[PDB]
């Protein structure tokens, strides 16, 4: 069946019921320092496979960390179809952080399975999930551009109009 | 020429032979079987009777308390139609579980038999099926008409096909 | 005190309990003791549960022919009858009577003893003749008792009270294999069964359509001449199937034992050879004391066919063709509409009727005393 | 299809395979090929000893010693001659085609390898449509015995050319039907003026072939065919052969056909009896 | 006699016929029959197989629907000329042996024997069930150790997938389960994969091309994301080229094939991938049908586990369930250990050269021996006992 | 075998010595009830002068019933006996637990009268002298 | 021309209890359904299962309020309401055939089975053995019975067979009753005997009945005649042949008419006209699938719902239809002003 | 021996048999009638005294013979009128000779024979039909 994330700590703190995974980014936010593999590595390494499936059993908090980060890897293919260049890749993946709803909100369309957050997990969740949309989206502007040359390869736009778990953060 | 007022009265009949009614064998602990069939209680069964519109086309009807059996004697002008019709009545007679009154195999000396019982006068409108039989001997006798027509005319293709390319 | 009484005929298929003066018996099951393969299943299951999860268990019957084989499944299986999910009683309270089969081993008929008084403690403990009791129920000494069940079928001469060990005989067909018969015939009706899978499912359609054909070829020119005999039937799995002359075909097997390849005459040749075999005032007697028992004996029409297929062979081989001399056959099968827990009938009948008797029920102070047996025929 | 074919499908699919595959100089294929055709042929395409390169069409008949007795072989030997070789064990007539040494134009060897039972036949035909163009009245009858219980007397005159087949039906229903297709080419020639008089008679044969031993028979039926020098001429002479010698199994597949039809008639009938029955019910 | 039984196996996509002895079909033809959109022949006017498929002004049917017959007029049609165009059987002359679906009614049975022998007037017929022949044809790789007809069958084909389990020749017919995953969902998913990725395939050709990448590029793999990490470590090795024929300009056109090579064979472990009313993965189904299966029967259907049909033909098919169903089977038994206090079963999923046509070829060597004229019902027992005696045509063999 | 569900009446044991040793030369019977709250067999009635037909008559046809009856049996030979029948009658439609309270307690009854040509009848109707001539034959 | 279909199938039986406010019906199975009347519509309130085979006959004991079923199984079962739920008890009817018609008596103390055995068991409790005790009476039946009616007296008993015969028979039971007074019929009533029999030769006698004083009996037979004799004029038998198809129930509404019901699926009325000794066609009562008449299958039954069958103005019809219908004879008398009952 | 196939169930003592050969139409008593046109008085004489208890079945042939050539001699129109003499006991005794008439057909004898069925059943309605097959004597 479907991939889970293989990276449940004894001592790994929540938010909300996700699992605050520790990531290696340059983008500020509430993540732990991050040696070589993170949550985001896992995501994208199981995106192509993942994404097909329809049904997923939830093992851990991790997995709901990971099932976030795969939804949002589609929306970023989305936006980085359109794309000339990997720099325009970067200004776009730069926007698509900036840019959406939260558990417990009009969905986020999957309020059954994630948890809610008072005012301290509110603002640590919106900045968390910030900061995997910033470090997701710069990560796949590198897997994703061809450099033969700055169009986006095929073999992940050809990805764009599946959707994992019929799930969609648009 | 003669067809209407022969079917008239086999219909009439048909009418007071599928006067039926439920009936517990009263040879066998706790059975129940078509009267007309198993013939074993004498004061079961309704006289025999008869009704042919020539020498060769004729119905007999066969009643009993629980059960009638009507048998039919088709027109059979020629050799072709003849096996045609064994041929048609053996084709819907292999298929008598989907007709529920239908005998699987006919009386002696008949072409086709029907045997309703009081279980499909019950369950059936018992005036709908006399119409049944009545519509039945009717169209079985244009439907060998057209396979006859049939025949003969796929014949005539068949001779022209093969002696046009010589 | 007063109370309180309690019965239990252990068939080799299914076992029928419950009180004394009961009318039908309060409890039926299978005679089952099942074992789980893998890991609310428990331990063990027995009777309704395990007939339910059989497709998942090791299954046995501690019945063989009427006859207990196994000692510890036994046990389980009485622990079952006794404890909550069925009876849920104290035992070490209780009166009990049981049936014991044909032609059963003094061995087994001590060891029930044995078993009854030390592993379940009861104050109070009978054992009655099944042939015996199935005729006491009625108000006959005399007779001949022909029991179908579900394993195998017995014919059982009793005279004045007696069961006759050297006049009874068996006949090896019965329930299970007409189920299994029945199962063959619709194979070559175009339908995959299996014996071992479906045997329940074509075990309840025995129960429901199957019959006893009273003249063969007739039933045959029916079968073959008609589709009066056909009626679906739906199967669990929702498919339909179309049942017909292997209605007749099926229970023909007890008359005509060749059919699933069996040695041997068939019930109506078998009780007119026994019959036979006796002296000739006691033959009158027991040619008008023929009593139906058992769950095979419920086809409609074997009755009937029995009384025919006996006036046959006594008109050909005793009255030697003549038929001037048959209407001088007296001749009474008996068919109770209870008939098919018979022994059981009987058995509540007559431990309520001698539940506050002392001489009857052989009593805990008898056994401990001692001992097996603590018999008093 | 009206028309039954005269070529042999099995024997050029599996040619026209193999020698696309040689043309392209492919790796030669093994083949091992057992099939029959009408009138109790049988066929066998194999590799002789295993060399994948020959590729061997054998053919069997029961009555070919028959056909070789009105030329058969010379007739083989212009149409094949080098692709003719001696009879595998138990056939009749061998064929044998080298795949490293093949033809241009590969269309030409493979119609003529599935006409093989066709040319077979063809040689008795060709010798008497002769005898009536040269004049040699009254010559020899030839009795073929195409089937073990049918035989075809093919017979020369002054000015005609006589082809009686003398044919059986095994299902006493086919009798019938046949006699209605028969009456059909009895009166066949409103439709051509030109075409070919077509003879019919039920049980004893015509006053020709009586008797030097003629079937007479309830189940038996004697066709035949008188064809003229139009037909029997070298312009019009293979096609006359190529439909002459399919006759026999043209009116056994009609009659099939026609019964198989009868069929599709008598399921929409017996469909609406059931429909009418039905509405007999409350519902 | 003298000449071979003819031999049909019709199934939902290609009907496979040709004489008994031979070990292919002579000819395998598309199942379909294409008619006019009425008296005279025009019965007659008809085209079946390949001949059938784009006839510029018939309509082409498809009479057999998920293996059963739908249409009989129609079936009867296909038959004429199976027997008179392509066999050019005189069908009088040949015992026939005809197969029959997993599910098929008796009342099948009788009309197609009444076919048989009231039209074409064949002297016997024998309808066989296509488990058992699967099973017979896989004998040729046993090979003479344990050559049993006790097996569970995986006949997977263009219409259905089922599971079929068999003891001593006898289909266990409560216990057939059935997967809505099949040649043609495969060919349509990895079109639908190809649609989203390549260019330059004309929309008419998208199909044969799909069909084509599934027939000769696509296999099974042991793991999804460590194929997809191949495909994005290397690409160049793992990335095949195909290039086929346009038909209107007649000069080439060529696309990558990738991902769709695993994927589209995948479905079969993971049919949630292309289907949304079905989720459980094949080795399941399998390893489900055998535990509903009698108790003493389990053993031996799990040991002889026959592949028949051409969509089991995927490279690695029989390898991955063995597998899969082994991780399955060992880790429930290891409770049993864990949770106490089991022999270790023996699984075996078997592969055969004759998998593409198992059916027929298992039905030309039963027909090829003497017992299969003895086991045929005839024409003359059709009319003096009837049609019933077709609906159950006697197992042998073993 | 060891079954006497109804005991044997002191006062119809009497009867049944009396009647075993009587005196009297004519047909004569005695026929016998089991009562339910006392569970015992007891006297129903004593009649005098009786055919096998005539005693049929007496009995009821849908309960069981025992009788001992003084037959005057004139034998193949001419010359005469007064066999004591022991008659069981148990009739088919009768209340089970009725039937099993008779036919437990008959093999009690027919020790303690001391009688040895002993027959039943599942029907008042067999109860003829064809019949009780038939059985006394052996 | 009150019409209710209870199902589809057909209503082998029915009966009514006293206060017509439930009605007992066979739904053409093994089971009895009993509905009872809430406003406008019927509500099913019981089933009864035990049979297990056809239910043939149904009675409604009115003042004891005990319900009799009989049935293909060859039994017959008292049913007895306990608290809110009716229990059976199994009455040994010691037939070896299936039981095709039941009705208690008037008096409530014992009801008679006809059956396939050639036979009528009359069955009354005993009261010591708590028990159902039964008699028979054999001859000169030759076939099965099809119909009984009791005589006002709870004596006298009417029987239809299939040996083409109505019978008068003494079902007098010593052990329940006081001896009956004479009647027309005859002074020596003892158990089984034969009060009449009819002379008729041919056709199944499907329904029979007495008149409200007794004195008269009446029955049809397949041969579609209906048939009356009144011991006031000696057992004088009066005929009548009709035009159309047999009926299968009667009763008497007055002392002089009868309603009548068959395979034409409509009740007719007949009179009988004491001087001249005649019946009378008094024509169709039920005036206007394709068919006409409320039910659209033979009608299998018809019973008296008030007025008894002395001056009955209600009467009840179930048929094989599956319907059941009320017909008022103040209401039919109102719609055929020239119908003339008496 | 295979003691099944003898039918004992005919030694049956309770099973039923039918009651009743004891002591036709006259010949020159319908020849008056038909050779001076009088058709209506013909019918009325070959309906006179009908065989019924007769267990010959030779006097039964006889006696359908003779009514048999009354009903050809008529006329399609004339059938009515003497249909509509008779008392409802004629009427329903000519069905059962008509029905006899059935099983002997030729001479377009059967032609005018289906006429006679459909006056016969205007005026003695079905149920002078279902007296034929009721009936336990018949001619
Ligand atoms: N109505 C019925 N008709 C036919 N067969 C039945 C019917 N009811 C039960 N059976 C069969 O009879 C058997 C059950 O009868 P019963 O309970 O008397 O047997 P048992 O006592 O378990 O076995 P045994 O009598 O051998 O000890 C089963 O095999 C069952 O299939
Ligand atoms: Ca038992
Ligand atoms: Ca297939």
């Amino acid at each position: 069946p479907a991939y889970h994330s293989s990276l449940m700590d004894p001592d790994t703190k929540l938010i909300g019921n996700m699992a605050l995974l520790p990531i290696r980014s340059q983008f500020k936010g509430p993540a732990p320092r991050e040696k070589d593999t993170d949550i985001v590595d896992e995501a994208i390494y199981y995106f192509k496979a993942n994404v097909f499936f329809k049904n997923y059993e939830i093992k851990n908090e991790a997995d709901r960390t990971l099932i976030y980060i795969t939804l949002y890897i589609s929306e970023c293919l989305k936006k980085l179809q359109k794309c000339n260049s990997k720099s325009q890749g970067e200004k776009e993946m730069y926007t698509l952080g900036i840019t959406f709803p939260i558990p417990g909100e009009p969905g986020f369309p999957l309020n059954a399975i994630y948890a809610k957050p008072n005012k301290q997990e509110d603002e640590v969740m919106r900045a968390y999930l910030q900061q995997l949309r910033q470090e997701t989206g710069l990560r796949l502007c590198e897997k994703v551009f061809d450099p033969q040359n700055d169009k986006p390869s095929k073999w992940w736009t050809c990805f764009v109009k599946r959707q994992f778990m019929n799930k969609s953060l648009s | 020429a003669t067809l209407r007022p022969y079917l008239s009265a086999v219909r009439a009949t048909l009418q007071a032979a599928l006067c039926l009614e439920n009936f517990s064998s009263q040879v066998v602990e706790r059975h129940n079987k078509p009267e007309v069939e198993v013939r074993s209680s004498k004061e079961l069964l309704l006289q025999p009777v008869t009704i042919s519109r020539n020498e060769k086309e004729k119905v007999l009807i066969e009643g009993s308390i629980n059960s009638v059996r009507v048998s039919i004697a088709v027109k059979q002008a020629d050799e072709i139609e003849k096996i045609l019709c064994h041929k048609f009545m053996r084709f819907m007679m292999m298929r008598a579980e989907n007709f529920f009154i239908l005998r699987r195999k006919p009386v002696e000396g008949y072409d086709i038999s029907f045997l309703i019982t009081n279980f499909h006068t019950e369950q059936m409108y018992k005036h709908k099926l006399v119409d049944f039989v009545i519509h039945f001997m009717e169209e079985i006798d244009k439907e060998i008409s057209e396979m006859k027509l049939s025949v003969n005319a796929r014949a005539r293709i068949v001779a022209e096909e093969f002696l046009k390319n010589f | 005190q007063g109370r309180k009484v309690v019965v239990c005929d252990n068939g080799t298929g299914f076992v029928k309990c419950g009180y004394a003066g009961s009318n039908f018996p309060e409890h039926i099951f299978p005679a089952l003791v099942g074992r789980p393969i893998i890991r609310e299943i428990k331990d063990l299951m027995v009777g309704d549960e395990a007939s339910e999860l059989r497709s998942m268990l090791e299954v046995n019957y501690p019945m063989e022919n009427g006859i207990v084989r196994n000692w510890d499944d036994m046990k389980h299986l009485w622990d079952y009858t006794f404890g909550p999910e069925k009876l849920n009683i104290d035992t070490r309270n209780c009166k009990i009577l049981l049936t014991e089969p044909p032609m059963n081993p003094t061995k087994n008929r001590e060891k029930i003893v044995e078993v009854m008084f030390e592993t379940y403690q009861f104050s109070g403990v009978y054992v009655a003749i099944q042939a015996v009791l199935t005729l006491y129920a009625q108000g006959l000494l005399t007779g001949v008792v022909v029991d179908s069940g579900d394993g195998v079928t017995h014919i059982c001469p009793v005279y004045e009270g007696f069961s006759l060990p050297h006049l009874t005989r068996r006949l090896d067909i019965a329930g299970r294999d007409i189920t299994r018969y029945l199962i063959k015939l619709l194979l070559l009706r175009g339908y995959a069964f299996n014996h071992s899978a479906d045997f329940e499912t074509v075990r309840m359609i025995k129960e429901k359509l199957c019959y006893v054909g009273y003249n063969i070829e007739q039933e045959q020119k029916l079968a073959l001449e008609t589709t009066v005999l056909v009626e679906s039937y739906t199967l669990p799995d929702g498919r339909i199937i179309k049942v017909g002359g292997e209605r007749f075909e099926a229970p023909e097997a007890l008359f005509q034992p060749h059919l699933i390849n069996v040695e041997g005459v068939g019930v109506a040749e078998l009780l007119f050879n026994t019959i036979q075999a006796a002296d000739i005032d006691t033959r009158s007697e027991f040619y008008k004391h023929i009593v139906l028992s058992g769950g095979s004996t419920m086809y409609p029409g074997l009755p009937s066919r029995l009384e025919r297929e006996l006036k046959q062979l006594y008109l050909e081989r005793v009255l030697k063709g003549d038929v001037e001399k048959l209407s001088k056959f007296k001749i009474r099968i008996e068919d109770p509409p209870r008939r098919k827990h018979m022994v059981f009938l009987g058995g509540a009948v007559l431990a309520d009727i001698m539940k506050d008797k002392d001489n009857f029920w052989m009593t805990r102070q008898e056994y401990q005393e001692k001992g097996v047996r603590v018999l008093e025929k | 299809m009206i028309l039954l074919e005269v070529n042999n499908r099995i024997i050029e699919e599996t040619l026209a395979l193999k020698f696309e595959n040689a043309a392209a100089g492919n790796k030669p294929e093994a083949v091992e090929v057992t099939f029959a055709d009408f009138d109790g042929v049988l066929y066998h395409i194999s590799n002789p000893n295993g060399d994948k390169t020959k590729v061997m069409v054998s053919i069997s008949l029961k009555f070919y010693k028959e056909l070789q007795a009105h030329g058969a072989d010379e007739l083989l030997k212009r149409v094949y001659g080098s692709y003719l070789v001696n009879p595998e064990s138990g056939y009749n007539v061998s064929l044998l085609y080298d795949l490293e040494n093949l033809p241009a134009s590969k269309d030409s060897i493979v119609h003529q390898a599935g006409m093989l039972k066709r040319n077979c036949f063809a040689s008795v035909f060709e010798k008497y449509f002769q005898f009536q163009e040269e004049g040699k009245e009254g010559e020899n009858r030839a009795v073929i015995h195409y089937r073990d219980d049918e035989t075809m007397y093919v017979e020369s005159k002054k000015d005609r050319v006589t082809v009686v087949f003398s044919t059986v039906f095994k299902d006493d229903d086919d009798v019938v039907i046949g006699k209605v297709f028969m009456q059909e080419f009895k009166e066949g020639r409103r439709a051509s003026h030109t075409a070919p008089q077509v003879l019919f008679s039920h049980r004893e044969p015509p006053l020709e072939l009586k008797d030097t031993d003629a079937a007479v028979g309830d189940n038996i039926g004697y066709i035949t065919f008188v064809l003229f020098p139009r037909h029997t001429n070298a312009s019009a002479r293979d096609n006359t052969i190529n439909l002459i010698h399919t006759f026999r199994d043209y009116l056994h597949y009609h009659i099939k056909c026609s019964k198989a039809y009868i069929h599709t008639r008598m399921r929409a009938k017996t469909s609406d009896f059931l429909k009418v029955l039905n509405r007999a019910r409350p519902d | 006699g003298r000449l071979p039984a003819c031999v049909v196996d019709c199934g939902t996509g290609y009907t496979k016929l040709g004489y008994a002895g031979n070990t292919e079909p002579q000819f395998i033809i598309p199942s379909c029959i294409a008619i006019k959109e009425m008296k005279g022949v025009d019965d007659l006017d008809f085209f079946i197989g390949d001949e059938a498929i784009e006839k510029p002004t018939y309509a082409t049917k498809w009479p057999i629907r998920h293996g059963i017959v739908e249409d009989w007029d129609l079936m009867e049609r296909f038959m004429e000329q199976v027997i008179f165009k392509y066999l050019r059987a005189e069908p009088e002359d040949h015992y026939f042996l005809l197969t029959e679906p997993p599910l098929n009614t008796p009342e099948n049975r009788e009309y197609t024997a009444e076919i048989m022998f009231e039209s074409f007037n064949v002297p016997g017929l024998y309808i066989a069930v296509q488990a058992v022949l699967a099973l017979a044809a896989s004998w040729t790789s046993r090979q003479v150790g344990e050559r049993t007809l006790t097996g569970t069958v995986i006949d997977s084909g263009d219409g259905v997938t089922h599971v079929i389990p068999v003891a001593e020749g006898y289909v266990i017919g409560s216990c057939i389960k059935h997967i809505p995953i099949a040649g043609r969902d495969i060919t349509y998913f990895i079109q639908q994969l190809l649609r989203d990725r390549e260019v330059g395939i004309p929309p008419e050709q998208s199909l044969e091309t799909a069909k084509a990448v599934k027939e000769r590029y696509s296999y099974v793999c042991p793991d999804l994301v460590k194929e997809f990490n191949k495909y994005d470590t290397d690409g160049s090795k793992w990335i095949k080229q195909y290039t086929g024929i346009n038909a209107i300009s007649k000069k080439e056109f060529s696309i990558d094939v990738g991902y769709e090579r695993f994927l589209g064979p995948e479905i079969f472990f993971h049919p949630e991938f292309a289907n949304p009313d079905f989720t459980q993965p094949i080795s399941e189904v399998v390893d489900e049908v055998i535990q509903n299966c009698p108790i003493d029967v389990r053993r031996p259907l799990y040991k002889n586990i026959v592949l028949s049909g051409g969509s089991t033909m995927f490279r690695d098919f029989g390898r991955r369930l063995q597998r899969d169903l082994k991780r399955t089977v060992d880790a429930r038994l290891k409770l049993s250990e864990e949770l106490s206090g089991p022999k270790p079963i023996d699984v075996q999923v078997i592969t055969h050269h004759m998998q593409r046509y198992a059916v027929w070829f298992g039905g030309s060597m039963l027909a090829s021996t003497p017992e299969f004229y003895q086991v045929c019902h005839t024409k003359k027992d059709y009319e003096e006992i009837g049609p019933s005696i077709c609906r159950h045509n006697p197992v042998f063999g073993v | 075998d060891s079954l006497v569900v109804c005991e044997v009446d002191p006062e119809l044991k009497e009867t049944l010595r009396k009647f075993r040793f009587r005196k009297e030369t004519n047909n004569a019977a005695i026929i016998m009830k089991v009562d339910k709250d006392r569970q015992m067999v007891v006297l129903e009635d004593e009649l005098q002068n009786i055919s096998p037909e005539e005693l049929k008559l007496e009995l009821p046809e849908r309960q069981p019933r025992f009788v001992v009856y003084s037959y005057k049996y004139v034998h193949d030979d001419g010359r005469v006996s007064y066999p004591l029948c022991f008659i069981f009658s148990s009739p088919v439609g009768c209340k089970p637990e009725q039937q099993m309270m008779y036919a437990g307690s008959k093999n009690r009854l027919v020790q303690t009268a001391e009688l040895t040509k002993v027959f039943e009848i599942r029907t008042t109707d067999d109860l003829t002298e064809t019949w009780l001539k038939e059985k006394l034959a052996f | 021309m009150a019409y209710h279909s209870f199902l589809v199938e057909p209503i082998s039986c029915h009966a009514w209890n006293k206060d017509r406010t439930q009605i007992a019906i066979c739904p053409n199975n093994h089971e009895v359904h009993i509905y009872e009347k809430s406003g406008n519509k019927w509500v099913q309130v019981h089933e009864l299962k035990e049979h297990n085979g056809q239910v043939t006959g149904i009675d409604w004991a009115p003042d004891s309020n005990r319900i009799v079923t009989c049935g293909t199984d060859r039994n017959a079962y008292v049913w007895t309401l306990k608290g809110r739920t009716w229990k059976p008890t199994l009455v040994i009817l010691r037939i070896n055939r299936a039981a095709r018609c039941v009705r208690w008596a008037p008096n409530e103390k014992k009801f008679a089975v006809g059956s396939g055995s050639r036979v009528i068991s009359i069955c009354y409790f005993e009261q010591e053995n708590d028990w159902w005790v039964c008699k028979h009476i054999k001859k000169p039946i030759r076939s099965t019975v099809l119909s009984l009616d009791w005589h006002p007296n709870s004596v006298l008993l009417a029987a239809g067979s299939c040996d083409f015969k109505c019978r008068i028979f003494s079902a007098y039971i010593k052990e329940v009753e006081e001896r009956p007074a004479p009647t027309p019929w005859g002074s020596k009533m003892p158990f089984g005997e034969l009060m009449f029999e009819s002379s008729s030769s041919c056709g199944w006698v499907h329904g029979v009945c007495f008149s409200a004083n007794g004195s008269r009996v009446a029955w049809v037979s397949h041969d579609s005649t209906v048939c009356l004799a009144d011991a006031d004029k000696k057992m004088a038998v009066a005929t009548l042949a009709s035009e159309t198809l047999p009926l299968l129930a009667v009763t008497f509404i007055t002392e002089s008419s009868l309603v009548a019901a068959g395979h034409d699926c409509f009740p007719v009325l007949f009179t009988y006209d004491s001087a001249a000794g005649k019946l009378s066609f008094g024509g169709r009562l039920d005036v206007p699938a394709g068919l006409d008449s409320l039910h659209k299958n033979s009608v299998s039954q018809i019973s008296v719902l008030s007025g008894g069958k002395a001056k009955c103005s209600q009467f009840c019809t179930t048929g094989m239809d599956g319907g059941m219908s009320i017909w008022d004879v103040r209401s039919l008398e109102s719609a055929l002003k020239d119908l003339k009952i008496v | 021996a295979r003691f099944r196939k003898v039918d004992v169930g005919e030694y049956d003592e309770n099973k039923f048999v039918d009651e009743e050969g004891d002591g036709g139409p006259d010949e020159g008593e319908v020849d008056s009638c038909l050779r001076q046109g009088n058709m209506t008085a013909a019918l009325q004489a070959a309906l006179k005294n009908p065989p019924i208890n007769t267990k010959s079945q030779a006097v039964k042939d006889r006696a359908g013979s003779i009514v048999l050539k009354v009903l050809i001699s008529f006329k399609a129109n004339d059938i009515e009128k003497a249909v509509q003499s008779l008392d409802k006991n004629g009427v329903d005794l000519l069905m059962k000779y008509i029905y006899k008439g059935f099983e002997s057909p030729s001479d377009n004898s059967s032609a005018v024979l289906l006429q006679w069925h459909e006056k016969a059943l205007a005026a003695g309605g079905v149920g002078s039909i279902v007296r034929v097959l009721t009936a336990r004597k018949t001619v």
